[PDB]
């Protein structure tokens, strides 16, 4: 078993804890948090407005420079501002769940104000799906650097709607295995026979937007990902958004989680040559 | 086969047949409590000589004698990092299982790959030569399963999309 | 010393060195791995048994030889047998010796890269190079020039030649190989009546086959005659102390090649089918071609078959012209041999890529978009 | 050709049935490719050019530029490893059987028609061509109009007004009576 949801358990277990509390009328205790997530989040959340029955999450980050130049805030002024909030100072954005901010079904939103991460990526990621929907080309590129020794951008083509990156190679150990497993995907889909266009690039971002071959033989990831409409219909869209939205990162965590593995054969084979030993008498 | 080592290990047991000498004498100026005699080397007339023995280019033994106590070193032809530092996952994990079996020179000793610190109690702890008999082709056991890690490995890199992607 | 030579292929592994008389490292290109809770657990054993060692354990094993979408697709569990190879047969390392690699014809796209990627980064072959079987053959025979059949336990193909120049039109691939004849074969078990019949019996089978087969002469005679004989049936030890008698089988299923049709298949049969290399070639030649009919595999050594397509390819061509036939004693065993001596022609190297190559831009060097 | 070519996308799928769908998406999606050895550098750097359809169960399958890559044979009977002449050398072998006498005549009446003429790129590369082998000033246009597919009966559906070919026709009479050996310089 290894897998997670956009609402934290964390977060939902407490504060549906707290809205039961809140049900209750009952009084506090000092809560208040930041911390991290994929994406390169802070997190918080509070006792805000000081008093007896409020409570408020916020979050920062640096390229929110990046994207609220981007129009995100109308479907979420519909899912989250449903709710009554403003921002926090230093954070980007906050919710305040005041506890008469709850609705009479206090569960009901829970998991959707969890979820809000992704969903404030697809808020506007839908804009490359209106310009693919409206047939257009290049339109309005999202240039993000929610990292650096990574690069990203959101497009639009009429057929198509797009992502690419960058990503600078740190160990040769890994290189082998980048340039090799991913040419069995952009050459290997058959007991996989689904998947949209993902082209991992040991060298080569698109040409829009960077231009191809862009590395030292092999020493930058210049991914690129773009939807078939079998994707781009107003379903299949939200299950793959969700496995972007953690990739790499999560896959990057689960390379060390198979590294730790390894060590049974290497528990069995090491204590097989402590057998071995032996047999010199 | 990689028939010359045959000559080569072979010469090696012709080595440790000419010189399997370890015998034991503490004192006679300086005390009894025998010690790493190959480290605490004073002089040469009494003891085995210091010698080197490649099997190419790349590859090669040190063997160093005390008359009572040895080293060995053991170099290996492979140089790239993904032969390396792959292998030293284990070279790591193995030096707490050297604890287990008593006899290392317990490090993967560069220009050399490895070394031993051999001595005489062993002559007397247990058997004659069916020990040097494993000992010196357990070794090449044992770098055998450098190809059996290398397939495990390896199919370590067929994990990769085998999970992410064949999810979907 | 030595540069690398191996029968790589199908039915049996079948490798030596450059030079050889002879093939010598020898078992089959097929594995097995248990089947079985291991009842008597921790008794030592490894989680396969090869070849023959598969063969001597058979009924422990569960066997692989993957899709007619090529010979296998999983070709990283030969991923084994490259070790069962450079260990379990040789004791050596292919990163020490330049190497004699082969593939065949129309293998699709990813290929000659993912092959690559080991045969370098894993096998670190000094250098080397991939030929194409079929003229390895008309270099045991001392040849160039005419047209040379393969049948075998991987694939078919039928190759016109003309000291080179060989036709990409009138050359014809095919999947075929005696790795399919048992389907049909081994349903006649229940007219035999047997209550007992597996899939690891098909080698026993394919045993009687080899033992006892050939293809009929001239087949309604043979229906006529196993209609009013059984000197036809023909005895077989069986292994807790059995004998079966069985063989009008023996000759009948015998027949499927110029009847694949009895599945309900739409192909020609043999001779008929292999005709249109020839209707596609050169008409000038077909003189010629008389004397140049050069034949050969495992599947080629029944009785009864020679003069039976003799007849049926006449069914189709003319007279005219000055036959010869060209099918040499222990044919099915000989090509690995031929092309074994290829590399005495030392100029057999100078294709070669070195792992320089393929390290630097990769194996983009000379995979596929390259011809 | 193509069904050779196809075994690059390697599962083992081989006969006219299937061949009768490669033949459909063909004569849907083919196009002359108009700078083909570029198209191929920009396949190798945009993949957007190889294309894609569901065959029928779900079971899409991707195939290549070979869109555009086998739609260059005509220039190229080369590829087909062919002695013939490229089809504007084919072309341009008839212009040289002709004369500067007519040759305006012949850089004018582009006239099309059939099913053939119905793809795209080829009257665009061909225009290309043609005019890179022509004079100046030779109105290169061809005469490729919707439908030129079935000029051939619309052709009739007009031209059978001039009723007249019908006493032209040989008569059942003529044919009873033939003793038809004698035929071949009436028909030829």
């Amino acid at each position: 078993m290894i897998l997670l949801e956009v609402n934290n358990r964390i977060i939902e277990e407490t504060l549906a804890l707290k809205f039961e509390n809140a049900a209750a009328g009952n009084k506090p205790e000092a809560v208040e948090v930041t911390f991290a997530d994929f994406d390169g989040v802070l997190y918080h959340i509070s006792n805000p407005n000081g008093d007896k029955t409020k409570v408020m999450v916020s979050i920062s980050l640096k390229f929110y420079k990046e994207l609220q130049a981007h129009g995100a805030d109308e479907l979420l002024k519909r899912v989250y501002g449903s709710y009554l909030v403003n921002p926090e100072s230093g954070y980007n954005v906050s919710l305040l769940y005041d506890l008469e901010n709850l609705p009479a079904s206090k569960d009901s939103i829970v998991h959707q104000a969890g979820m809000l991460k992704r969903n404030c990526f697809a808020s506007v990621f839908e804009k490359y799906f209106q310009f693919q929907e409206e047939g257009k080309e290049g339109e309005n590129r999202a240039v993000i650097h929610y990292r650096d020794d990574e690069t990203m951008y959101v497009e639009s083509k009429k057929d198509r709607v797009t992502v690419v990156f960058s990503t600078v190679f740190k160990d040769d150990d890994d290189v082998v295995i980048g340039k090799v497993f991913m040419q069995e995907f952009k050459e290997g889909r058959r007991a996989s026979h689904t998947a949209p266009q993902v082209l991992f690039s040991h060298r080569e971002p698109p040409l829009e937007l960077k231009d191809t071959d862009a590395a030292v033989g092999d020493n930058i990831g210049y991914i690129t990902f773009v939807l078939f409409p079998r994707h781009t219909n107003a379903s299949a869209r939200d299950n793959t958004i969700n496995l972007i939205h953690t990739f790499r990162d999560y896959l990057h965590y689960h390379i060390k989680c198979s590294k730790a593995y390894i060590h049974t054969r290497m528990r069995a084979k090491t204590s097989d040559f402590l057998k071995v030993l032996n047999r010199a008498r | 086969m990689t028939a010359t080592l045959r000559p080569y290990l072979s010469a090696v047991r012709a080595t440790l047949q000419a010189a399997l000498c370890l015998e034991n004498f503490s004192s006679q100026v300086v005390e009894r409590h025998n010690k790493p005699e190959v480290e605490v080397r004073s002089s040469k007339e009494l003891l085995l000589q210091p010698v080197t023995i490649s099997r190419n280019e790349k590859e090669k033994v040190l063997i160093e004698g005390s008359i009572n106590s040895v080293r060995v070193s053991i170099a290996v032809k492979q140089a790239d990092e993904i032969e390396k530092i792959l292998c030293h996952k284990f070279m790591r994990f193995m030096m707490m299982r050297a604890e287990n079996f008593f006899i290392l020179r317990r490090k993967p000793v560069e220009g050399y790959d490895i070394s031993f610190l051999i001595t005489n109690f062993h002559t007397e702890q247990m058997y004659k030569h069916k020990l040097v008999d494993f000992v010196i082709h357990f070794m090449e056991e044992i770098d055998k399963e450098i190809s059996e890690m290398k397939l495990s490995v390896n199919a370590r890199a067929r994990i990769v999309a085998e999970e992410f992607l064949k999810n979907f | 010393t030595t540069a690398l030579v191996c029968d790589n292929g199908s039915g049996l592994v079948k490798a030596g060195f450059a030079g050889d008389d002879a093939p010598r490292a020898v078992f089959p290109s097929i594995v097995g791995r248990p089947r079985h809770q291991g009842v008597m657990v921790g008794m030592g054993q490894k989680d396969s048994y090869v070849g023959d060692e598969a063969q001597s354990k058979r009924g422990i094993l569960t066997l692989k030889y993957p899709i007619e979408h090529g010979i296998i697709t999983n070709w990283d569990d030969m991923e084994k047998i490259w070790h069962h190879t450079f260990y379990n047969e040789l004791r050596v390392a292919p990163e020490e010796h330049p190497t004699l690699l082969t593939e065949a014809p129309l293998n699709p796209k990813a290929n000659r890269e993912k092959m690559t990627q080991i045969m370098f980064e894993t096998f670190n072959v000094p250098a080397m190079y991939v030929a194409i079987q079929a003229v390895l053959s008309l270099y045991a025979s001392g040849r160039t020039t005419g047209i040379v059949l393969d049948s075998g336990d991987g694939v078919t193909h039928n190759v016109p030649i003309y000291e080179g120049y060989a036709l990409p039109h009138a050359i014809m691939r095919l999947d075929l190989a005696g790795r399919d004849l048992t389907d049909y074969l081994m349903k006649i078990l229940t007219e035999r009546g047997y209550s007992f019949v597996t899939t690891a019996e098909r080698e026993i089978v394919r045993d009687i086959k080899e033992k006892l087969c050939y293809v009929a002469l001239d087949f309604e005679n043979e229906m006529a005659t196993a209609a009013s004989s059984s000197s036809l049936e023909k005895s077989y030890e069986l292994p807790d102390g059995q004998v079966i008698t069985i063989g009008n089988e023996r000759f009948r299923c015998p027949e499927t090649l110029f009847q694949p049709s009895f599945i309900g298949m739409e192909s020609a049969g043999i001779h008929e089918t292999t005709y249109n290399s020839i209707m596609k070639c050169d008409i000038d030649i077909r003189k010629d071609l008389y004397a140049n009919n050069v034949m050969s595999g495992g599947t080629t050594m029944y009785p009864g078959i020679a003069d039976r397509m003799q007849k049926e390819i006449t069914a189709l061509a003319p007279s005219t012209m000055k036959i010869k036939i060209i099918a040499p004693p222990e044919r099915k065993y000989s090509v690995w041999i031929g092309g074994s001596i290829l590399a005495s022609l030392s100029t057999f190297q100078q294709m070669w890529i070195t792992k320089q190559e393929y390290d630097e831009a990769g194996p983009s060097i000379v995979h596929r978009k390259c011809f």
